[PDB]
């Protein structure tokens, strides 16, 4: 279960700057 | 955290601030990786030079917490520590090589929307992530400033640097289990750990699984936020076999 | 600064 947090990711809601962290990939 | 943004509530559900029974005070970051176990720094415990030493009573972890100095009443679990595990092979002597620890709580934590273990990396997590120009994460409630402390956690997005700009920005030999991280003097944009939120984590996203990984622990640094100089970190995925060998070794 | 925890953390 690690590494999904409970109020973004299993809720499918992001996190402000966390597409800043995807666009370097 | 310097030049960081508050985090949101429940951003970062690994976050474990470290906690000095006596004075009571913040010691340093730390994560969750399990429901006993938490990830830190190895200098965090065992710093003999600054007559650092710490006990499993010394100290207490806090979890869930948001506000750097409240008691979150109904949202953060404090725990006692078992037992703390230094790497055998830390260099406190000279570079801080292997700043590695695990403690085990008393008790096993109650995950919650607030509290949540970070994955540790695989070999193939590890290698298509760590690489030059790719953001990770810090997160803390260290000082502000190099030279004032925040209220709420803070968080920091910043590139991953090469192996040759790291050494070359320092006088102090980086072994392999070292990566840094920063902008550069020429990037315009800033960001780094600071004292205080040594021990946390440096995170980073899985584009494949959707996944937070846990690459680097706030290990050590010339000043915070200084130019041309960057943060170092311990290489988790380098130390996966002493942190699973412990675990299975007495955990876990 | 820090607030005072509850006894029984101690
Ligand atoms: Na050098
Ligand atoms: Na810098």
């Amino acid at each position: 279960d690690c590494g999904l947090r409970p109020l973004f990711e299993k809720k499918s809601l992001e996190d402000k700057t966390e597409r800043e962290l995807l666009e370097s990939y | 955290i310097v030049e960081g943004s508050d985090a949101e509530i429940g951003m970062s559900p690994w976050q474990v601030m470290l906690f000095r029974k006596s004075p009571q005070e913040l010691l340093c970051g730390a994560s969750l990786i399990s429901d006993r176990w938490v990830l830190t720094a190895a200098h965090c415990l065992l710093y003999p030079p600054w007559d650092k030493n710490f006990t499993e009573n010394d100290l207490l972890v806090r979890i869930g917490k948001h506000s750097r100095t409240r008691y979150e009443r109904n949202i953060e679990k404090i725990s006692m520590l078992e037992k703390i595990y230094i790497h055998p092979r830390y260099n406190w002597r000279e570079n801080l090589d292997r700043d590695i620890a695990l403690m085990k709580l008393k008790k096993p934590v109650a995950f919650s929307d607030y509290i949540h273990p970070v994955c540790l990396p695989d070999r193939e997590t590890a290698a298509s992530l760590l690489q030059a120009g790719y953001k990770g994460r810090v997160t803390g409630w260290g000082n502000l400033k190099e030279t004032g402390q925040p209220s709420v956690l803070q968080v920091v997005n910043l590139p991953i640097v090469e192996r040759p700009v790291c050494k070359d920005s320092t006088r102090i030999r980086i072994t392999d289990n070292m990566f840094c991280a920063g902008y550069k003097p020429d990037e315009g944009k800033r960001g780094d750990a600071c004292e205080g939120d040594s021990g946390g984590p440096f995170v980073m996203k899985s584009p494949f699984n959707n996944r937070w990984y846990q690459m680097g622990i706030v290990s050590w640094g010339e000043g915070c936020d200084r130019d041309g100089k960057y943060g170092f970190y311990t290489h988790v995925f380098r130390l996966k076999k002493w942190i699973q060998k412990v675990i299975d070794q007495f955990g876990e | 600064d820090f607030e005072e925890i509850p006894e029984e953390y101690l």
